[PDB]
């Protein structure tokens, strides 16, 4: 807020940096291969559509608004047992 | 090397001789000396301010008598607190209180004596009650033009003090100088009685003392009637009619609200009959 009293307070803005993401990992150390569609264009993915491709856990990005438009793949061997609505790491069941 | 923006803690006792000794030299400019303690690089306190002889021939660096301070410091030892000297100040009542040609010549002399030697100016004229006015500055070395010329870290205490920027010639002295932040370390013990001593002396002296009858209302009725027609012609002047005259124009104020409070003065002063008596 005020770093003009002490300059380290401007370098204490380093506290505002925190990691956040979503994960499609099934379980344990095994990394599944899963690709599911998304209805949002790459224009949101650009960092200066029919179907998209998301990981397949490294995971893939999603916007909080893009969580509702994505649907779990029905043709994949690995399908989630829990309904997928919001982000975060969720379980993925192998068929 | 490392230079941090300084914060000046002034005592309510040190604020006295700044304006008071400055008032004694009015109109002419005075030369004082600041008294305080150096805590660290980024903060500084002035715990006392004393009066120095005013120069009727103009301010000079020799106006400060060294045996005047040597006899003063000895009298400060028998006084409660014998604190070491810090810096200097001077009044400039005749203008906007900026560092003059003599003030820069006494800078390198005083900054050789003491490390900082903060330059402090003060003026009576800019306001009376509700403004800090005064002034302060600190010499940034012109030999540093080879090095980085933009101190200090922790900026806006300067940057905000750099507002309003106070015209041109004042900040025209921002070359070779930089001002310093003045905040008040709490004296509120004294500051609480400062309000109590001021307002109680201003409240009817006992609050009792203060607590042209019909005639004051016969003089008021001329303001409550004869002023009405010159006020109530304006709505007939608002009727054009209609409409060739430039609009809008609002004549409602200030007489309406004045006559309101005029009754508020007369009603509660007439309540003194019901209030004081029984
Ligand atoms: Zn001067």
């Amino acid at each position: 807020t005020q770093f003009w009293f002490w300059f380290p307070l401007s370098h204490f803005l380093s506290l505002a940096y925190t990691p956040t993401c979503v994960i499609g990992l099934n379980k344990d150390l095994k990394m599944p291969k899963v690709q599911y569609k998304s209805n949002c264009k790459p224009s949101t993915f650009a960092y200066p559509t029919a179907k998209a491709k998301k990981k397949e856990k490294n995971p893939a990005r999603v916007m909080p608004a893009q969580l509702k438009v994505l649907t779990m793949p029905e043709t994949c061997r690995y399908q989630p047992f829990k309904p997928l609505s919001i982000g975060g790491i969720i379980i993925l069941k192998d068929t | 090397a490392v230079d941090t923006a300084e914060q000046v803690y002034i005592s309510s006792l040190a604020l006295l001789k700044m304006l008071k000794h400055g008032r004694a030299g009015v109109p002419m400019e005075v030369m004082g000396l600041m008294l305080g303690e150096f805590v660290d690089d980024y903060t500084v306190r002035v715990i006392d301010v004393f009066a120095m002889p005013q120069s009727g021939t103009g301010v000079s660096v020799e106006a400060v008598d060294p045996v005047f301070q040597a006899k003063m410091l000895d009298m400060l030892k028998q006084t409660g607190r014998p604190e070491m000297v810090v810096g200097w100040y001077h009044s400039h009542p005749g203008f906007g209180c900026w560092l003059s040609g003599v003030d820069i010549n006494t800078q390198q002399s005083f900054e050789a004596l003491s490390e900082r030697a903060v330059a402090v100016v003060v003026d009576p004229i800019q306001s009376v009650k509700g403004k800090v006015v005064i002034d302060a500055f600190r010499l940034i070395n012109a030999n540093m033009m080879v090095l980085g010329h933009e101190p200090r870290q922790t900026t806006s205490n300067l940057g905000h003090l750099n507002k309003p920027s106070i015209q041109a010639l004042i900040h025209g002295l921002n070359r070779h100088y930089y001002s310093i932040t003045i905040n008040y370390r709490k004296n509120e013990l004294e500051q609480k009685m400062l309000l109590n001593l001021h307002k109680k002396s201003w409240m009817e002296g006992l609050t009792l003392q203060d607590y042209v009858v019909k005639e004051m209302l016969e003089l008021a009725k001329n303001y409550n009637k004869a002023v009405e027609e010159e006020d109530k012609m304006t709505p007939e002047q608002l009727a054009i009619k209609n409409v060739g005259k430039q609009d809008p124009k609002r004549h409602l104020e200030e007489h309406v609200d004045v006559l309101m409070t005029s009754n508020i003065v007369q009603c509660l002063a007439a309540m003194l009959d019901t209030v004081v008596f029984k």
